């Protein structure tokens, strides 16, 4: 569910920025509590599986951290058949959120022989 | 396809049965046919009635009534006509009035039942004080009050307000009851 | 001191509304108010128009989206208020309570009482606004909830000079239908017409348009030495008005939608820009017709198997979708609409 | 200029926070009126415990009458009398207890400038005596529930017991409080259960606005001119306004619902000489009335676009064919194509209306399901209590799962409605019967 | 300001157990004096006094053992109704017995260790009341269970008594664990007489009824023995008022209560005459106080609805009367609303009322589906308790079901 996603990223960020020397404020704070932009990389590990409906609530959460000046955030899709799956899933509204910068490559272990 | 069906059901009530018996059993106790018969021949025999202007008008609008409740097809509309220049011989008249064309149509209704019939299902009301009654009642005599003494004169007659309101007994009696 | 109006257009009546229901005077103004629209209808910036029109009042926003359940929602009201409080009267000393006790409304009516009896020596009474954007999207919600915001001013001190006038932004009607009995003074927002929605974004992403580095670049590449921000933004009103007349049956009159397409198809839109096309803006159309013929919306041998892979699925879409009874009719040498049902392994 | 202040005034007896010698209570309300603050100076001034439910639907003035006579009463009785408040929306069972104890601990401390804690209550009391504790309570029927009833329980039985008199007054919108105040309750309860007054006449909701919209007071010279306008609108049955007060009456017999318009109209109001022309015709009302329905099934159905009504006219048909009357996107897609391919096959052919991609149309499907034309199959809806909602956020639906095409869908509007409202001139108007 | 009483403030201001107080005190006394340890269950309706006959006993036991015909005891009461949460109930006894502040755990081990293992000698008796034992029922019974078991053991020196709502209780709801232990020690409590409730009556007023007093012409202030008044209760009034009562329940403080709604009428007679020479309670004034407990505001209330509710519920009836159901889908009462307004003719006031009704009677704006405050109506009788309905955010697939009788909302409709 988009609580338990959120409450984890947040642990999760918690737990990298204290090794330097849970909730989206944390996200607001971070400047004034560790003194550094922060950057974000988001690993979908397997996307297939991932519930889309609850994916697109997490999608359109994470699009509220844009009004901080200090946040950027990057998306990775581990795709296995095309992109097929999540036109047919993901809603209409968020393929266009998502298709504004997106990059696309074939990292299969076939290619051409 | 046909001009008429009658439904003509029967309801188990103490007042109408003892009315119905005591009609039939003191029959049986201890205008004729030839007058019916020749009446029945003279007005085949000499009048052919011819539908007027303002009598066709009133056969569009009821038509167009019975079909916005929709199996209101078009042989009804044979009727219509049929038993018009029908009332109309039966009349005597050499034409089909208004009011000739009015019965026909109540007679049809009468004789299909759809004021007691369900427009949703096709059932029928088992019974043919409500709300409604009230509200339109409470209406009326508002309506009647405020008439009878905008007009400048304190009491008018009841035909002349009867024509002005409808274009009521019940209520200008309640009126009355209560020294209005 | 009297509000002055906003000139929001396409919203001119609810804009009046606000200046009904919200004042200088706390007698004045209402317990709760609620503010409904759907998605896209203009609620929050034409709130935030209102608010920023006069600086003089006083108000909170918090966003539910944000405020995942109502615990952190309690919370970031209490430490928000704190620190406003702070912000507006220094002068005043004043201590701190933990905004992370708020463990339920209960604590939370105590923490405000505390907070407000520090404040009672101010001069007049003073209205205060807490605005909640989006109250039904909260992601976890029940109907019990909302109850519990509407009858809340009336348990604090009602001579205390601090009074909380809150305000919510609904976005559904099956929600704001179960409190009808409630009476709170309503203000509506329909989905505006398409005519409006033509007219708004025009009105929005023409300057935003008007300066991408991509023209700039071609008009540099197509030495248009006449070109002038007067007919920028009529190229980019063209640009909107033909993905509006082509895309409206496609995205309905919805803003977000069509400012998508709006982004996605510029780059290629402008691609076919040359000298040709600067004053003919049906030569340009002829020659983007290929975009126009396609949404493009889509994110883009559609699915490489191997041939026991392919028998497979063919196989499982037949018992997906055939009855077990012709198995052995048709097999043995002895439905295009609905969902599929199940079958087992062999 | 000066209007400023009227409006003001105006604006402050709609909201019913005048100062206490100006409040004004309705004739069909002061019977009752009377009748608590009989009850209320019987139990302060005579000492006796006491205690009393209002009944009555929600808007109905109920708690307006405590408050009334509570700021009556502390003009004259400032030491007389403690007042514990409690609502049962906010305070759980288990924060009733410290509210309780909070508030006393608050009412003591600004007078001087778990058997035993009400024992201590009583205790404290009369070593400081050595005044009568009024309870209200808001919406008893939230603490008669299932929740095994102690608090008022024992508020009941203080009545009998206490040395220092006990006074409840409590609200509750449900006609059967009994049925939820159980045997022992009951019992412990004195009983004097009163129902709110309705309002049952035209003239009376004609003498409630009187009462509302009367200036007793000579703060503007425009006054008069106030006063003798309002008289003229309510003098002719007739009149524009009261036209609008007598379909409010009809409709609805809630003041406070009415109010709730009234107080748009003279807020709006720029001018006394603008407020001379505006209240007379009073148009603002039927704009008011229009934006209350402007989202509803007619508002929401009106802003469609052509695409979006056909295929919103294709799922109503299917089902409509369906027994069910559910419908999925392949049958509402496949509906469509063929009411396309039979548009164009009633055009003359040429001698030598696009049929939309299955893909396209997905933004269509989006928005007829939030705009609420369509539902699934089971929807529950909104949960009424957050327990229920937590599960129902933990627990995963069938249609969470299944293909976006073939999640099954109900209709909110049925083809005879479409008809009624879709206009004539629509291009699929011929399409809405079967 | 002084407080004034009138002359019925005496009324209102102020025998019948003698063989359950009998019965009680003789097994308590053989229980005590045995320095055994046993159970006694009470139960019976509310309002007969089980619990003051209870309070009598225990009095009269303090009496004898200041007398010293039974040794010293200790006395705990606690009420099921009045702790905030069942484990309470083992600190707050071993807080009386020992005055420690252990946690509940703590306190019910010490609890089973003090009863069974220190020595009869070094023990004072202990009786315990548990009042409203019912409601001390938690998931494992372990109060039911464990207080009664302690009173088996020998060297407990401990009397519990318990007052539940039934006697068969322990049979009903309890195992046969506790059932066996409690035994045949049991007794209930029946409801009195209308003759018993006069009694009472009488007993409570005994120096009060046909009594005179002096009263300030003035002020209206009495003193019991300024002008010489006199004060009477009628006995019909006081007799129909213990009938009615004993006809509906045996509560005693029911008829407490009537008397003094009697007296308050009757007060409000003779202030209201004199606008601040026998003042008899009539008759009427009793009976002023039964109809209000037997009329109904259901009906009335009802009677007293817009039109709008009255036209659904009519067409709620009538969907019911052609269903034969009772509950009905709420798209087909929204249908028969427009069925039972189109059933009428094309008049001009049914033309109004549904130009009214449908479409708000608004200038131009119109089209509307469903009739004006339609929701509101819903919402209205739903939230007064009269209507029930099913939650779904599907609008026209719920049912809408009715709490009243079917008979009373027809007779409401047709007054
Ligand atoms: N009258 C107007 N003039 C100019 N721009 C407008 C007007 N009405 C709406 N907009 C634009 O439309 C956008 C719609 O987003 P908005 O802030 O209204 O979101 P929302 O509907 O409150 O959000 P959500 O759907 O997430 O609950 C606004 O941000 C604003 O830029
Ligand atoms: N202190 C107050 N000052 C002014 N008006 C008040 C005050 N308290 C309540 N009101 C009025 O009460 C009306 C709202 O309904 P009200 O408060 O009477 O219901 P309630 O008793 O809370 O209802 P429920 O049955 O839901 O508990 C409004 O018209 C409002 O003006």
């Amino acid at each position: 569910n988009v609580r338990m996603m959120l409450r984890r990223s947040m642990y999760k960020l918690y737990s990298a920025a204290d090794a330097e020397e849970y909730d989206l404020s944390l996200v607001e704070n971070f400047k004034r509590l560790f003194g550094k932009d922060l950057a974000m990389v988001f690993n979908f590990k397997d996307v297939d599986s991932i519930n889309f409906n609850t994916l697109d609530n997490f999608i359109i959460l994470l699009k509220s951290a844009f009004k901080y000046d200090h946040v950027k955030i990057s998306l990775i899709f581990n795709i296995n058949t095309n992109l097929s799956n999540i036109e047919k899933n993901l809603r209409q509204s968020t393929i266009r959120l998502l298709k504004r910068n997106y990059h696309k490559l074939d990292v299969s272990s076939n290619k051409g022989f | 396809r046909f001009d008429l069906v009658y439904l003509v059901l029967d309801k188990v009530d103490e007042k109408n049965d003892r009315e119905l018996a005591k009609h039939l059993t003191n029959l049986y106790l201890e205008l004729p046919v030839e007058f019916l018969t020749m009446y029945i021949s003279y007005a085949k025999e000499h009048i052919h009635p011819i539908i007027t202007e303002a009598a066709k008008t009133e056969l569009v609008r009821a038509y167009v009534g019975m079909r916005k409740m929709g199996t209101a097809t078009t042989r009804q509309l044979e009727s219509m006509i049929r038993l018009a220049e029908a009332h109309a011989k039966m009349k005597l008249k050499n034409v089909v009035e208004l009011e000739d064309v009015q019965e026909a149509v109540r007679l049809i209704r009468s004789a299909i039942k759809d004021y007691a019939t369900d427009p949703k299902t096709g059932k029928i009301d088992m019974n043919l004080k409500s709300v409604i009654q009230r509200k339109l009642q409470e209406d009326l005599s508002r309506e009647i009050m405020n008439v009878l003494k905008d007009q400048a004169s304190d009491s008018m007659s009841f035909n002349e307000l009867i024509k002005q309101i409808n274009e009521i007994q019940e209520a200008l009696s309640r009126l009355q009851q209560e020294d209005k | 001191m009297n509000v002055t109006t906003p000139e929001v257009a396409f919203r001119e009546y609810q804009t009046n509304c606000l200046a009904s229901y919200i004042s200088a005077d706390p007698d004045i103004t209402p317990s709760n108010l609620i503010l409904q629209g759907y998605s896209g209808t203009g609620k929050t910036y034409t709130l935030k128009k209102y608010f920023n029109a006069n600086p003089n009042l006083h108000a909170v926003w918090l966003e539910p989206v944000e405020l995942v359940s109502w615990k952190p929602l309690l919370q970031a009201i209490a430490r928000t208020v704190q620190y406003k409080l702070k912000t507006l009267y220094p002068n005043i000393p004043t201590t701190d309570y933990d905004p992370l006790q708020v463990e339920e409304p209960f604590l939370l009516v105590k923490t405000l009482h505390n907070i407000f009896v520090q404040y009672e020596s101010l001069q007049e009474k003073t209205c205060l606004f807490l605005i909640l954007d989006g109250f039904d999207s909260l992601q976890d919600l029940d109907a019990a909830l909302f109850n519990k915001y509407i009858k809340l001013n009336e348990l604090l001190p009602k001579d205390s000079k601090i009074n909380i006038k809150f305000i919510y932004t609904m976005l559904e009607t099956s929600f704001l239908q179960r409190y009808s009995t409630h009476c709170i003074p309503t203000v509506m927002f329909p989905r505006y017409n398409v005519d409006e929605v033509s007219t708004i974004l025009v009105m929005s992403r023409c300057g935003e348009l008007m300066e991408d580095s991509c023209l700039r670049k071609r008009i540099i590449e197509e030495q248009i030495t006449d070109c002038t921000d007067d007919q920028f933004q009529n190229v980019a009103a063209n640009f909107i008005h033909l993905i509006v007349q082509a895309f409206h049956s496609y995205t309905g009159n919805d803003i977000f939608a069509l400012n998508d397409l709006i982004d996605f198809k510029w780059p290629k839109y402008v691609s076919r820009i040359t000298k040709e096309n600067i004053f003919e803006p049906l030569a340009l159309y002829k020659s983007a017709i290929k975009l126009f013929l396609s949404t493009d919306d889509n994110l883009s041998q559609t699915y490489d198997l191997s041939i026991i892979s392919k028998y497979l699925l063919i196989a499982s879409y037949i018992c997906s979708y055939l009855e077990p009874r012709y198995d052995a009719s048709i097999f043995s040498r002895k439905p295009r609409y609905l969902q599929p049902s199940l079958f087992a392994i062999e | 200029p000066g209007f400023g202040s009227l409006q003001r005034r105006l604006l402050q007896q709609l909201y019913g926070t005048l100062p206490t010698d100006e409040k004004i209570i309705f004739t069909y309300l002061q019977d009752c009126q009377q009748e608590i603050d009989r009850i209320i100076k019987q139990s302060i001034i005579q000492k006796e415990s006491h205690s009393v439910i209002l009944v009555g639907p929600r808007q109905s003035y109920k708690t307006y009458l405590l408050d009334y006579e509570l700021s009556l009463l502390q003009q004259s009785y400032k030491e007389q009398f403690i007042t514990i408040r409690l609502n049962g929306f906010i305070h759980s069972e288990q924060t009733a207890i410290n509210g309780i104890a909070t508030q006393l601990e608050q009412q003591l401390q600004k007078i001087h400038g778990l058997t035993e804690v009400f024992e201590k209550i009583l205790l404290l009391l009369d070593s400081t005596t050595k005044i009568t504790v009024v309870f209200i309570f808001d919406e008893i029927d939230t603490f008669a529930g299932p929740v095994r009833q102690t608090l008022l329980y024992n508020l009941f039985d203080m009545v009998e017991h206490s040395r220092v008199p006990v006074c409840i007054f409590g609200c509750t919108t449900k006609l059967n409080i009994l049925e939820y105040l159980e045997k022992r309750v009951k019992s412990r309860f004195s009983q004097r259960v009163i129902y709110m007054p309705q309002i049952q006449n035209l003239d009376d909701m004609v003498d409630a606005v009187r009462n509302l919209l009367t200036v007793r007071s000579e703060i503007s010279p425009w006054v008069s001119q106030w006063n003798e306008t309002l008289e003229k609108e309510l003098s002719d049955p007739r009149s524009n306004l009261n036209r609008h007060i007598r379909m409010n009456f009809e409709t609805f017999r809630s003041l406070p619902t009415l109010k709730n318009s009234i107080i748009p109209l003279v807020a709006t109001s720029k001018n006394f000489g603008s407020l001379c022309t505006a209240i007379k015709s009073c148009s603002f009302l039927d704009i008011y009335n229009k934006n209350q329905l402007s989202n509803n099934l007619t508002g929401r159905l009106q802003s469609l676009s052509d695409l979006e009504l056909a295929i919103l006219i294709s799922a109503a048909r299917v089902a409509l064919r369906a027994k069910d009357g559910s419908f999925n996107f392949n049958l509402a897609y496949a509906e469509y194509e063929k009411m396309i391919k039979a548009i164009n096959s009633r055009i003359p052919t040429v001698a030598p209306i696009k049929l939309w991609l299955k893909k396209d149309v997905k933004n269509v499907w989006e928005n007829l399901v939030q705009l609420d034309f369509f539902t699934e199959k089971s929807a529950v809806g909104l949960r009424d209590n957050a327990t229920a909602a937590f599960y129902a956020s933990n627990y995963q639906f069938q249609g969470t799962m299944i293909p976006f095409d073939l999640r099954s869908y109900q209709m909110q509007i049925i083809l005879q409605e479409l008809r009624r409202i879709i206009p004539k001139s629509n291009m699929y108007y011929s399409w809405t019967q079967l | 300001h002084q407080i004034v009483e009138t002359i019925f403030s005496k009324v209102k201001k102020q025998p019948a157990r003698e063989n359950e107080f009998a019965s009680i005190y003789l097994s308590a006394y053989s229980a005590i004096e045995s320095d055994s340890a046993t159970t006694i269950y009470v139960a019976g309706t509310p309002g007969v006094g089980k619990t003051l006959t209870v309070r009598e006993v225990v009095k009269e036991l303090l009496s004898s053992s200041a007398q010293r015909e039974i040794p010293d005891f200790l006395y705990v009461e606690i009420n099921g109704l009045k702790m905030v949460k069942p484990t309470d109930c083992y600190e707050t006894l071993w807080n009386k017995v020992s005055g420690e502040r252990l946690t509940w755990a703590a306190s019910m081990e010490s609890l089973e260790f003090y009863f069974k293992r220190v020595p009869k000698n070094k023990k004072k008796t202990i009786v315990v009341l548990l009042d409203e034992l019912d409601a001390m029922v938690t998931k494992s019974q372990d109060i039911m269970y464990n207080f009664f078991n302690w009173t088996t053991y020998e060297n407990a020196k401990l009397i519990v008594i318990a007052v539940a709502n039934t006697m068969d209780l322990p049979e009903r709801q309890l195992g046969n664990k506790i059932t066996s232990r409690i035994g045949f020690t049991r007794i209930m409590f029946t409801g009195y007489t209308h003759e018993e409730l006069k009694n009472i009556i009488d007993l409570r007023l005994k120096g009060l009824n046909d009594s005179f007093f002096y009263v300030d012409t003035k002020t209206g202030n009495a003193i019991l023995i300024v002008r010489k008044v006199r004060l009477r209760m009628s006995a019909d009034a006081i007799e129909i008022a213990s009938r009615k009562v004993a006809s509906v329940s045996g509560d005693a403080r029911r008829a407490l209560k009537v008397c003094k709604r009697a007296a308050e009428i009757a007060e409000k007679h003779y202030m209201a005459k004199h606008g601040y020479g026998v003042q008899t309670v009539h008759i009427t004034h009793v009976m002023k106080a039964l109809n209000e407990t037997l009329n109904s505001h259901v009906i009335t209330f009802m009677t007293r609805l817009s039109f709008t509710a009255k036209l659904f519920i009519y067409a709620l009836l009538n969907l019911m009367k052609k269903n034969g159901s009772q509950e009905q889908e709420l798209g087909d009462i929204v249908d028969e609303i427009k069925l039972l307004i189109e059933v009428n003719g094309s008049n001009k006031f049914v033309m109004e009322i549904a130009k009214t009704l449908f479409q708000q009677g608004s200038d131009n704006i119109s089209e509307q589906l469903r009739i004006i405050s339609w929701d509101f109506v819903l919402n209205q009788l739903l939230d007064a308790g009269i209507l029930f309905k099913q939650t779904m955010k599907n609008d026209r697939i719920c049912c809408v079901k009715l709490n009243i009788s079917v008979e009373e909302a027809k007779r409401a409709m047709n007054e």
